[PDB]
């Protein structure tokens, strides 16, 4: 048991951190919805009355 | 002249007199499409959403 068995902890610190400072430092920007539409109806038999 | 030494005549005959000119308007019923439309599907049963 020495500082060999803490690699595979290592990395997986390493990775999340290059996660969390990678999103920091990354530019973003709002982006436009072009997608509002009312196209989900539903469909079925009417029920015709009968007399 | 134009009418034979007898006539055909008649005895009867109705009309509406009016004294007031504002007595030619009356009123008549309709529906209020804005508050009760007609309406224009029949109801039918779920199926096939897409």
């Amino acid at each position: 048991m020495a500082s060999t068995t803490r690699l595979v902890n290592d990395r997986k610190q390493l990775e999340q951190q290059v996660k969390d400072d990678a999103r920091i430092l990354a530019d973003a920007r709002g982006l436009n919805i072009t997608t509002v539409a009312n196209d989900s109806a539903t469909g079925g038999q009417a029920i015709r009355n009968v007399g | 002249a134009v009418e034979m030494y007898v006539a055909v005549r008649i005895s009867r005959f109705q009309l509406e007199v009016l004294r007031d000119l504002h007595d030619l308007v009356r009123s008549r019923t309709y529906l209020d499409v804005s508050k009760s439309p007609l309406a224009t599907t029949p109801i039918r049963v779920v199926e096939y959403v897409r």
